[PDB]
């Protein structure tokens, strides 16, 4: 099946089957980072959780973080190559501000993820430049739609999700989540946070402490993106462990 | 200042020009040639601001002879006229406007003789007779009087001499001698220069 | 030219005359000074007519792109910002004075745009030659939260004042009513002035005119 | 980057351009096409390769691609490159008309396009235009004309020719059958049907398979007319009758 | 800046192997189908999602270019989105110039010109998608297919993606020119059902129609109503 | 094997760029030269190679400005290119600020211009090694340049073929050079350069060129005629 | 008045299943005539005509550019252009030169090819479309022929009455201005045929 | 593998091997450390002296990219100087536009993105240098950021780059910089460098030190020679 | 028009009229010249309305991008510097006079004045527009160090009313704003709310 001809593996051109082997290798590069992130939307809130693995004590834990603030009402979590991630969030910030300047209102997350995916497309189409080895997950509140969660990939797939996972444990995490959403739930704020943390803790076997993870939220009551402090995270965790 | 005149007929085009090149009060030259041949059977007459005339004329001459060498057959007078009109019209908007007043003349085996007129604004027109310069105001009424589409070439030369002698008597500038040449199926023919001592 | 707009309770009413003048002679007696930007956004134009028409067409295009890309209806602030940025880029040389009106999710929004790129969000605006008379009518009789019929009558009275007191404007009144749910484009909403009947018949019989040539060419049809 | 480059615009040790050689080979696979000059007119004829039943007919012709009042061009090879070249041709002709206010000569049009094709051969590092296309038209200088073009950027004037599949067999048939200076449009149509029947793999020309267009001068205004299915049906019927009469004789 | 040499080049056989391979990716694409009725034209495709977690309403494989044109694809989605964006820009350029809605024929000509521009241009791969374009102009319906090569064909009805050969055989068996779009929708849904490999529902597929009114993608409710048959 | 070497933008698996090393090897083949300084004076001494007996020897030492002079090694075309660049930099300095350009800032510019090509495709390092010498308000300076754009600051240095003998001689005698007269300093440098020569060859007026700069003395190149006084008192080969 | 440099006048009128378009013949400098055979009406279709007045060089240039674009359109589409479409194309063409404009004021007149419905329009210096149901004008004697047409014109006229009307209007108008005249040509368009007639007019 | 010859490629296991090969180079360079403390930040370098000929201050591996921020590098010194030029340009443009001294976080981000541009395209190689930036502002405080050739930027309480990165990190880890101040920190910085220096493999070194903090009024500068000598003496004596 | 700003301890006060004129005709009698560049940073606008709106939007764009990438609240000096470079680079084209005021933690309440020509000056109190001429004396006399929020608001209202009665271009309703750590308190004085001063009334 997996035949190869010419420079199909070395650059972004079609294999005899049309697979574009390179973008698949870029997908492997996401798991090369070694971390995992999970997203889930409720009726009134959306969240993103991810590991916070500090290899050295000397590193400032404040600086290292995969959660970023694209706008006041948008936040994202990046997984993969840290450098390409920072490039993508900078480009997203640019596109958001330019959208505001041109069209006069805050960009929707769907349009943002579509713009980012088109950008990644021009990478995977042109041979000069490699695809960025990162995947973005965006959360935001749309006034009409409600809470929203979208994920981008190096290829350009930009779908919208009720819940998502990204990283090395993506398949296990989505297997976990597919069972939960298959069952009916109210999906309140505390329930969403508990679901996300449980998914991460179950796939990793970590049994997290407060510093071990980071989390960000958006609520219809408080649409601004907020990265919860260690106190709030520990408050949620102690609640989880008790029940 | 410079004077051009053209008379179409059944089987020929007659053209004339003054041979004066003047910068100012003085007359520098008395044998200036304002007639440029773009091919064997078409002529271009150009007058206006100095330099623009020869530059534009030589450009058109180059393009026409190039067409001939490339394709093996000469342009028709109509095609040459529209070509020079295009090149002139493109430029009036540009930073390099050519202020030139033109009069084209040619013979086509199929379409017969032709005379075209275009001002510095590059407005083309096909006319039976036409003239340029301040002298045109004097001489056009002569042609409108004594011109017939069936005019023979001897009668045409006679009519020309009438126009030019009227210029000599009535026009302030000194245009002593005029170049003359005829276009027909055989080709361009130079004639005895009309002079007034 | 006299264009005017007003916000009523649940939408917008735009109004305009139909007289287009080249100099001081009438050229078009039933012009359409009301343009389509979007299904929910409309605009009326004054000033250089070509500039207004082409600008409105351009912004209509860009908003068509934006709307069908987003999957949701376009907003008014978007149009206002596009227009003002364009007009500022050209620094007033394109003489498009516009009153722009539309209804979107946030509510009815009405803008007045000037050639140099200025804007003003207002409840009522008037532009053109009869703008002062229309402003007089509005400053007199405008009240907030009017009903649709009251707003239509007000705008009609304003455009009529501009008509019967300005030389440039005349010949008809056009109306457009945008709301959350409908759009009523009323081209001959009113006919205040009409051409009087011709008393004398001056129809010329055949052969009245001489002809020196005639050439008939048949057109094949199938 | 030197590693990922094909290096198309280079010579070969034998002195060849392998890319245009291969483009000619691709044209060898394309649907066959031919054009036949006559004293009174010229006609293009093609094998409509897209013969599927579900295909609609929303175009004037599948391949004929009119360029101007006085000329047209059938096609062999990649339809995409063909469409691009036809657009370029139309632009060229209308540019000449804008300049001189006379219709363009066919030789000049073909020369312009062939120069464009040659440029892709020589520089740019781009692939050539893998298209060979006939041209037919009328100019006052030389009258009815037929021209052939190749991806190499070289053209020729032919009295009758074929491009595409089995062009060699078509030409072998045309050499013997074509009568120099002794042809009319009807006889040329018959010869076209003959060589199409000989060259095409179809047992019989259904009149869906073929597409024919003619060029003629009527009242000082040239006309480019695609022949209708009834006309070509009558033609193939006449050809079958003639073939039977020849066979019945012997 | 960028590579300036063609990545697609002629094989000794004469075939553009990159184009053949792009067509292979299209063949591996999801099913899609189009049927041109007398009164209208229908475009349909399956929207099979890997998991229930995905939101169906988020993304649409059926996208409208204008009021009266909409198209669907089989193959690479990002490439499809590049193409649909550029097509919208082209159609609105036409509208700015002519103040008349673009004919679908000219649209597909232009986008095919683009798709040609990519295969010939340097430092790029061909678009790995084929499109089905539907339109209603001059009170007539249209259906077109644009391949990666940049070649446009016109069909009364056709299919794309997996099992397109069997789908086209079935469609040639079941197609009538006199059909109304009401029955055409049933035939298209049946064609997709031939290769759906599942229990298709309102979420599992996407469909759109074009008519005198214009192009619209049917909501899941009426899609379910049609699926009842 | 040929991989990792054909291009400059390719890091080797051992964390090296072979093309830069090769350009440095180009300098290691070139004609030998010496640079040394004292409290007040800076000297540049050169062996000028001759392609044949009849050929005149190559111009190793160049003028850049009154207060700066260079001695080249390796590709003379790259050398003349860099020298034109440096001349333009110093001329721009005098045009703008009406001051002599400092040597340190000049070599900073040189390193920048030399670093840009070695990080891009389809460009080569400047396969040249230089010794800079000048006098500024600070004092005499000697800077070495390599195709690798890194530069150095040194009391003495020698680059070219068989330069290592000169380097060890200079390392041995570095102590005295700081406090020396001009004649003593140039004689030290000449002995150092003499070490680089083959045992058969010997220094001559023809094959030697000297460039000297100082507080009052502008940069002056002493050709074969006027180089004889400096080497007049030199000892014989041991 | 740069428009008055060459003068000229063009007019169009509507009727029942018919349109008429007319224009003067004079080509002249600001006071000097040159030719009485100038083409200001150019055919843009089988039964669609455009008429240009203003600076003659811009008249010719615009007609040539328009024929260029139009032939490309007719070749690409495969159909004849509609009048509204030609109007829009002309407006785009003129607005492309909005700074440094073509000094001409076009007039288009024709029938829709499918329904044979009359269409007339005019465009300003810079491409302001102006569709009307009765008549349109462009030229120096516009002010004259406006009132002349306002009086003579009547709705749903047949071709005969249309010809007599447009002829009387053009003659009595151009007789009253200096820089236009020297004859006038009248093209009548209807579904079955095209009719062109020149009128006897004062050559003064 | 054929996947290692350009940075526009990817390994089948997801790695761009050119970047890894690049950071091998900085790992083959003499080590440098920077240690943040309450008062400010201190930098230190093991500048191997290649020859007795080279003058004191040659191959300076400590730059001042702006007055309020310092720099300390490893790897290819040419690329280091180039990035110092880039950083100075970024700081100057920031001051010119926004009117104040650039924050070190933004500076490190901009520099890292400029680095990261190079590892994507094939026309350009990755940088061969990893480097530490350090600054002190009264509002922002002491701040230290280390950058790698991959373009990844992280803040550090103490950072090390070069061959002896690991042992340096250990010796820093036992330090407890948070309570300390600069005048104390310089001494054990010297200690750590003298430790990790290999007398056998590395012939000799010249300690290059730089600091910034409130003591300098937010002005990065090289250590006065008196303190440099005192710290070197303490280090050698403690070394035993 | 008349625009005015005053710095009090812990914040600032902004005041401006609501009149914009084209000649002697008032196109808009309720225009809002106070513009939020950011949550705690505001801009008053004098001169060409087009120029001021344009540069305000561009500065808002740049400053939002800068603030979000820094992840810290922006500075009034920064916004004023942006306005400065824009107005200085385009001093020939732009006829615009700006006064910027906001609150930031580092420096607190700040007022900067960017007149025509693109120079930037921090000021305790700064007035602009056609009507500032008529009230230079009133502010010079009335100002005192240590004024409070309500005191500064009344000061600004009196000044703007005095300018409005005399200047034809200035007029309408007074729009006021007060910016501090807490947030923005905007209010509009109209009719009798506006302070009144007795005419000569001979």
């Amino acid at each position: 099946r997996g035949s190869s001809a010419g420079f199909d593996r070395h650059i972004t051109i079609f294999s005899p089957e049309g697979r574009l082997y390179q973008v698949e290798y870029a997908f492997k590069a996401i798991n090369q980072g070694g971390l995992t992130s999970v997203a889930v939307r409720g009726k009134d809130c959306a969240v993103i959780v991810t590991q916070k693995k500090v290899p050295d004590k000397l590193l400032d834990s404040s600086t290292v973080t995969h959660l970023f603030k694209i706008t006041e009402n948008i936040g994202c979590v990046m997984t993969g190559m840290t450098a390409d991630s920072r490039s993508q969030v900078q480009r997203a910030r640019y596109e958001a501000a330019n959208w505001k300047y041109k069209y006069g209102y805050e960009i929707p997350v769907d349009m943002l993820c579509k713009r980012i995916a088109d950008i990644s497309q021009v990478y995977t189409q042109n041979a000069e430049m490699r695809p960025l080895g990162c995947c973005m997950i965006l959360i935001g509140i749309d006034e009409e739609q409600g809470p929203q969660v979208y994920k981008c990939d190096p290829a350009g797939y930009y779908c919208g999700f009720k819940a998502t996972a990204a990283g090395v444990k993506q398949t296990e995490s989505t297997s976990f989540l597919e069972k939960k959403v298959k069952k009916k739930f109210d999906w309140t704020f505390e329930q969403t946070v508990e679901t996300a943390i449980t998914c991460l803790s179950t796939v990793l076997s970590i049994d997290f402490k407060p510093s071990e993870i980071e989390v960000g939220v958006v609520t219809v009551e408080n649409p601004k993106f907020r990265i919860l402090t260690e106190a709030e995270i520990d408050a949620h965790l102690v609640a989880l462990a008790e029940r | 200042m410079e004077y051009l005149i053209g008379i179409q007929g059944p089987d020929y085009v007659l053209v004339a020009s003054d041979r004066v090149a003047a910068s100012n009060i003085v007359q520098m030259k008395d044998d200036h040639d304002k007639m440029f041949k773009m091919s064997e059977k078409i002529l271009l007459l150009c007058v206006g601001e100095a330099g623009d005339t020869v530059q534009f004329a030589e450009y058109i001459q180059k393009n026409v002879q190039l067409y001939k060498m490339r394709n093996g057959y000469e342009l028709s007078p109509t095609a040459a006229a529209n070509f020079t009109r295009r090149n002139l019209a493109d430029c009036l908007r540009s930073r390099t406007p050519y202020h030139v007043n033109l009069l084209l003349a040619g013979y086509d085996e199929h379409e017969g003789p032709a005379l075209y007129y275009m001002d510095y604004l590059a407005a083309l027109a096909k006319a039976p007779f036409a003239a340029h310069g301040y002298g045109a105001f004097l001489t056009l009424s002569i042609l409108d009087r004594y011109y017939t589409p069936t005019i023979s070439r001897e009668r045409a030369v006679e009519l020309l001499r009438k126009c030019l002698e009227e210029l000599q008597k009535r026009f302030i500038l000194n245009l002593p001698t005029f170049s003359v040449r005829i276009i027909d199926k055989n080709g361009i023919h130079d004639l005895d220069n009309i002079s007034f001592p | 030219t006299t264009i005017a707009g007003v916000v009523y309770k649940d939408g917008i009413v735009l109004g305009a005359d139909t007289r287009a003048t080249e100099g001081m002679v009438v050229a078009d007696k039933n012009c359409s000074k009301i343009h389509f930007i979007s299904p929910n956004i409309y605009c009326c134009g004054a000033g250089t007519a070509a500039d207004t028409d082409m600008t409105t067409q351009l912004i209509s295009s860009n908003l068509e792109l934006h709307s069908l890309s987003t999957g949701r209806l376009p907003r008014v602030v978007t149009a206002n910002r596009m227009l003002k940025q364009m007009l500022f880029r050209y620094q007033g040389y394109i003489g498009a004075a516009l009153v722009l009106g539309g209804v979107d999710v946030t509510g009815p929004h009405l803008y007045s745009i000037y050639p140099h790129g200025s804007t003003d969000k207002l409840p009522y605006v008037t532009m053109g030659s009869g703008s002062l008379a229309a402003m007089a009518v509005f400053e007199d009789k405008f009240r907030p939260d009017m009903e649709e019929e009251e707003a239509k009558n007000l705008v009609s009275e304003a455009i009529a004042a501009g008509i019967f007191n300005d030389l440039g404007s005349g010949s008809n009144i056009d109306l457009c009513v945008i709301s959350k749910n409908k759009l009523d484009f009323l081209r001959p909403y009113t006919v205040p002035n009409k051409k009087g009947t011709r008393l004398g018949r001056y129809r010329c019989e055949k052969g009245t005119t001489a002809v020196l040539t005639e050439k008939i060419t048949p057109l094949e049809i199938e | 980057s030197r590693r990922y480059d094909s290096r198309t615009t280079i010579f070969s040790p034998e002195g060849r351009l392998y890319q245009v050689e291969y483009a000619m080979e691709a044209i060898g696979h394309a649907g066959t096409c031919l054009g036949i000059l006559a004293n009174d007119g010229v006609l293009l004829a093609a094998e409509r390769r897209n013969i599927h039943k579900l295909l609609d007919e929303v175009f004037f012709s599948e391949k004929i691609y009119k360029l101007n009042e006085d000329m047209a061009c059938s096609v062999a090879g990649i339809t995409s490159d063909a469409n691009v070249l036809t657009n370029e041709l139309r632009l060229i002709a209308q540019r000449y008309l804008l300049q001189y206010q006379e219709p363009i000569p066919c030789e000049q049009l073909v020369t312009a396009l062939c120069d464009i094709k040659q440029a892709y051969t020589q520089f740019g590092g781009k692939r050539p235009f893998g298209v060979s296309l006939l041209y037919i038209g009328w100019d006052k200088h030389y009258g009815f004309q037929l021209y052939q073009s190749d991806p190499s950027g070289n053209y020729g004037g032919w009295k009758a020719t074929c491009i595409g599949n089995n062009s060699a067999a078509a030409v072998s048939m045309l050499k013997q059958d074509y009568k120099e200076g002794e042809m009319t449009l009807k006889s040329a149509l018959a010869l076209a049907i003959k060589v199409l029947n000989k060259t095409m793999d179809v047992s019989k020309l259904s009149a869906e398979k073929v597409e024919i267009a003619t060029l003629t001068r009527e009242n000082g205004k040239t006309v480019i007319r695609v022949l209708k299915q009834k006309e070509v049906e009558q033609l193939i019927k006449k050809h079958e009758e003639e073939e039977a009469k020849a066979e019945r004789e012997k | 800046r960028g590579y300036s040499f063609s990545l697609t080049t002629f094989s000794p056989s004469g075939k553009l192997v990159q184009i053949e391979y792009a067509l292979a990716a299209v063949a591996g694409g999801a099913p899609s189908v189009g049927i041109k009725a007398a009164n209208g034209v229908v475009l349909a495709t399956e929207k099979k999602q890997k998991s229930i977690l995905y939101d169906e309403r988020s993304v649409h494989k059926v996208e409208p270019i204008t009021k009266h044109i909409g198209l669907v694809y089989s193959g690479m989605g990002p490439d499809y989105r590049v193409l649909v964006h550029r097509a919208r820009k082209l159609a609105q350029q036409y509208y700015l110039v002519y103040q008349e809605p673009i004919p679908t024929a000219q649209l597909v000509q232009r986008v095919a010109s683009v798709m040609q521009e990519y295969t010939q241009s340097g430092g790029v791969r061909p678009f790995g998608v084929s499109l089905l374009i539907c339109g209603w102009n001059e009170g007539r319906p249209y259906l077109f297919q644009s391949d990666p090569s940049g070649a446009y064909f016109a069909w009364k009805a056709t299919a794309m993606g997996k099992n397109y050969v069997n789908g086209k055989t079935f469609l040639e068996k079941r197609y009538n020119e006199d059909l109304e779009l009401e029955d055409a929708i049933h035939t298209a849904i049946l064609t997709l059902k031939e290769s759906f490999e599942g229990q298709m529902t309102e979420d599992n597929i996407e469909v759109g129609i074009c008519n005198e009114a214009g192009f619209r993608r049917l909501t899941p409710t009426e899609v379910k109503d049609y699926l009842a048959a | 094997r040929n991989q990792y070497d054909n291009d400059v933008t390719v890091w080797s698996p051992q964390g090296r760029i072979h093309q830069i090393e090769y350009a440095m090897e180009a300098v290691k083949q070139g004609s030998a030269t010496v640079g040394l300084k004292s409290k007040t004076h800076a000297v540049l001494v050169a062996l000028k190679r001759a392609q044949s007996e009849l050929a005149a020897h190559q111009k190793k030492i160049l003028h850049v400005d009154n207060h700066i002079g260079i001695s080249i090694a390796g590709l003379t075309a790259d050398a003349r290119l860099l020298c034109n660049f440096m001349r333009q930099e110093c001329l721009d300095s005098r045009f703008v600020f009406d001051r002599p350009l400092p040597v340190s800032r000049l070599v900073s510019l040189i390193g920048s211009k030399t670093q840009i090509p070695t990080q891009r495709y389809g460009r080569r390092p400047y396969g040249v090694g230089l010794l800079i010498a000048g006098y500024d308000d600070m004092g005499p300076h000697i800077f070495q340049t390599c195709p690798s754009a890194n530069y150095f600051d040194c009391r003495a240095m020698s680059i070219g073929a068989r330069s290592q003998s000169a380097r060890t001689y200079l390392e041995r005698h570095m102590s005295e050079f700081m406090e020396c007269n001009l004649n003593e300093l140039v004689k030290h440098g000449l002995r150092a350069l003499r070490e680089t020569l083959p045992a058969e060859q010997d220094l001559t007026t023809k094959n030697v060129s000297i460039g000297i700069v100082g507080k009052d003395l502008e940069f002056t190149i002493y050709d074969d005629d006027d180089v004889s006084p400096f080497l007049e008192g030199l000892e014989e080969r041991p | 008045s740069i428009m008055s440099y060459n003068g000229g006048a063009v007019m169009a009128m509507k009727g029942k299943n018919c349109v008429a378009i007319a224009a003067d013949r004079r080509f002249g400098i600001q006071a000097q005539m040159v030719t009485t055979d100038f083409q200001k009406i150019f055919p843009m279709g089988d039964r669609l005509y455009i008429g240009l007045a203003g600076l003659a060089t811009d008249v010719q240039t615009v007609a040539q550019r328009l024929k260029f674009r139009l032939n490309l359109y007719e070749l690409k589409e495969g159909r004849q252009i509609k009048p509204y479409t030609l109007m829009s194309m002309v407006a785009n063409l003129l607005y492309e030169k909005r700074f440094g404009p073509y000094y001409t004021e076009p007039v288009i007149a024709g029938l829709d090819p499918k329904t044979f419905k009359p269409f007339i329009c005019s465009l300003d210096l810079i491409g302001c479309p102006m569709v009307t149901d009765d008549f349109v004008v462009s030229g120096t004697c516009a002010e004259q022929m406006y009132g002349m047409c306002e009086s003579l014109w009547e709705p749903n006229m047949d071709p005969d009455h249309l010809f007599e009307t447009i002829s009387q209007a053009m003659l009595n108008a151009v007789d009253r201005d200096a820089v236009s005249g020297m004859g006038v040509i009248v093209h009548i368009i209807e579904k079955d045929k095209i009719t062109t007639r020149t009128l006897k007019a004062r050559m003064d | 593998t054929g996947y290692d010859l350009s940075a526009s490629t990817f390994s089948p296991d997801g790695r761009v091997f050119q970047v890894e090969y690049a950071m091998k180079a900085v790992e083959n360079s003499s080590t440098a450390i920077g240690i943040r403390c309450k008062d400010g930040v201190v930098f230190g370098v093991e500048k191997l002296v290649l020859s007795k000929l080279y003058e004191e201050g040659s191959n300076k591996r400590l730059f001042n990219v702006d007055r309020h921020v310092g720099m300390a590098v490893a790897g290819l010194l040419a690329d280091a100087r180039s990035l110092a030029d880039i950083a100075r340009e970024e700081a100057s443009n920031f001051r010119s536009n926004f009117g104040y001294n650039i924050p070190l976080k933004h500076l490190a981000d901009r520099v890292a993105m400029y680095v990261h541009a190079y590892t994507l395209y094939s026309a350009v190689r990755p940088f061969g240098c990893s480097f530490m930036l350090g600054s002190y502002s009264v509002n922002d405080g002491a701040q230290l950021y280390m950058i790698d050739p991959s373009g990844v930027s992280y803040g550090y309480w103490g950072c090390a780059i070069g061959k002896a990165r690991q042992a340096a990190k250990t010796e820093i880890e036992k330090l407890q910089m948070k309570e300390m101040t600069c005048r104390d920190i310089v001494k054990e910085v010297a200690k750590i460098i003298y430790i990790v220096h290999d007398e056998v493999k590395d012939k000799a070194f010249e300690l290059e030190l730089s600091w910034v903090g409130e003591l300098t009024n937010g002005r990065h500068e090289i250590v006065p020679k008196d303190i440099r000598e005192e710290a070197e003496k303490y280090a050698k004596e403690s070394l035993k | 028009t008349t625009i005015m700003a005053v710095q009090f301890d812990g914040g600032v006060v902004l005041g401006a009229d609501s009149r914009t004129t084209t000649g002697s005709y008032i196109a808009n009698r309720v225009t809002d010249k106070l513009t939020p560049i950011h949550d705690r940073i505001f801009c008053c606008r004098s001169g060409s309305a087009a120029d001021t709106q344009a540069v305000a939007d561009a500065v808002t764009y740049q400053l939002g991008f800068h603030s979000i990438e820094l992840n810290e609240p922006p500075l009034v000096h920064t916004a004023a510097s942006l306005f400065k470079e824009m107005c200085y680079r385009y001093r020939e084209d732009l006829m615009a006079g700006i006064i910027i005021a906001g609150w930031d933690p580092q420096e607190g309440g700040q007022v900067y004045s960017v007149p025509m020509g693109g120079m930037m000056v921090r000021q305790s109190f700064a007035i602009g527009g056609s009507g500032s001429s008529y009230i230079y004396g009133y502010v010079d006399a009335t100002y005192r160090e240590g004024m409070t929020k309500e005191e500064c608001l009344q000061f600004t209202a009196n000044a703007l009313a005095l300018a409005m009665e005399r200047d034809g271009s200035s007029g309408g309703v007074i729009r006021l704003a007060a910016i501090a750590e807490s947030g923005v308190e905007r209010q509009v004085l109209l009719g009798d709310q506006i302070p009144k001063f007795a005419v000569a009334t001979l």
